[PDB]
RNA sequence: AAAAAGGGCUUCUGUCGUGAGUGGCACACGUAGGGCAAUUGCUCUGCGUGCGGAAUCGACAUCAAGAGAUUUCGGAAGC
RNA sequence: AUAUCCUUUUU
């Protein structure tokens, strides 16, 4: 259950936001965008590539899980650079699954991946990081964000 | 009014003319008509990775000139094969320059035969960076 | 380098749009170039930001494209 | 929770 004021949070007890991109990211509404296409709940999200790894990499990497029927590795419309994420679909749950436990940790290039699956229509509130929010986080910049895998609530 | 669309398809239909498609627009066949007299070339902004489209400016055109060539080629591309058509390059030049081969135009107002590209020449982009 | 005295509160365009808090148009401010008049003033076109700066930490961050945030105080309007 | 508070005066 996603809530942007709480994801600042040490252990959700926050009532103030932490910075102002809570005070976006909960202002700002968010709708999947139109290249969202595909069953949600075996979708796995795929995150930390280097910028330099291709389709056919990670095609293989992540069949070794199972059957794969679409894999996209989201790139900059308008000049080719690789966001560094990539949806894989999975038909039938087992792959999907099994991709989630032991998936953190596989080292593809000279980057080591995060692995979860996509919540965008699964998650209440998500709002992506884009517009204010989102998950995970380095402790440097000043802004992340609880509650997810890399950085679980601090009790 | 649309009584020139007429005579623009009667005119396209010249072998001479075939090249162009359809919607012309008077800057584009005045650009052909350039090159053909020799003052325009046509240049190659290159995705990374997948494709590479090219596009043509004059040859006393500056960076401003190809910054509004990337700025018809793609978006007419968007519904030609059926893309997006709202984006937004307050974003893109904000955050990604161009490339010469080897070094990065920066300086918008100066034309690009000071910074040495010709036709057939090709350019790519950087994540920018390298202070603020 | 050190010592003393200290450091009021809020807000910062509209319009139609949803692959678009990031588009289109309009408006406001800044900038560059051209023309006009009495060292300065007036007008036109493109670009940048949506109030504007400084310091700091990143910009190699978790959602199909979107790198900002903390501290600080200058301007205008109202308390 | 990672890093920087600002103004005036004296020296």
């Amino acid at each position: 259950e996603y809530d942007p004021l709480k994801a600042g949070s040490i252990d959700g007890t926050d009532e103030d936001p932490h910075d102002r991109a809570v005070w976006r990211a909960m202002l700002a509404r968010y709708v999947p965008n139109k290249g969202v296409i595909g069953d949600p709940l075996l979708t796995l999200f795929v995150a930390r590539l280097n910028l330099q790894t291709k389709e056919d990499k990670l095609k293989e990497v992540f069949s070794r899980y199972g059957d794969i029927r679409r894999l996209r590795l989201v790139r900059d419309l308008v000049t080719g650079f690789s966001k560094g994420y990539a949806f894989i679909e999975y038909k039938e749950e087992r792959a999907v699954i099994k991709a989630y436990r032991d998936a953190d940790g596989l080292v593809i290039d000279q980057h080591e991946i995060f692995v979860d699956y996509e919540l965008e229509r699964t998650l209440k509130g998500w709002i992506p990081r884009r517009l204010g929010g989102g998950l995970g986080g380095k402790k440097e910049s000043g802004q992340l964000r609880f509650g997810g895998r890399d950085r679980p609530f601090r009790k | 009014m649309d009584v020139f669309q007429e005579g623009l398809a009667m005119v396209v239909q010249d072998p001479l003319l075939c090249d162009l498609p359809i919607q012309v627009t008077l800057e584009e066949v005045n650009s052909q008509i350039a090159l053909e007299y020799g003052q325009a070339m046509t240049v190659r902004v290159c995705k990374m990775d997948g494709e590479v489209m090219p596009v043509v400016v004059v040859q006393s055109a500056t960076v401003l000139d190809l910054k509004k060539a990337i700025q018809r080629y793609v978006q007419l591309k968007q519904e030609r094969e059926g893309g997006i058509q709202h984006i937004s390059w307050s974003y893109v030049w904000r955050t990604y320059h161009l490339t010469s081969a080897g070094e990065k135009l920066t300086e918008d107002r100066k034309k690009l035969r000071d910074y040495g590209i010709r036709n057939r020449d090709e350019v790519s982009f950087i994540k920018k960076l390298r202070q603020k």
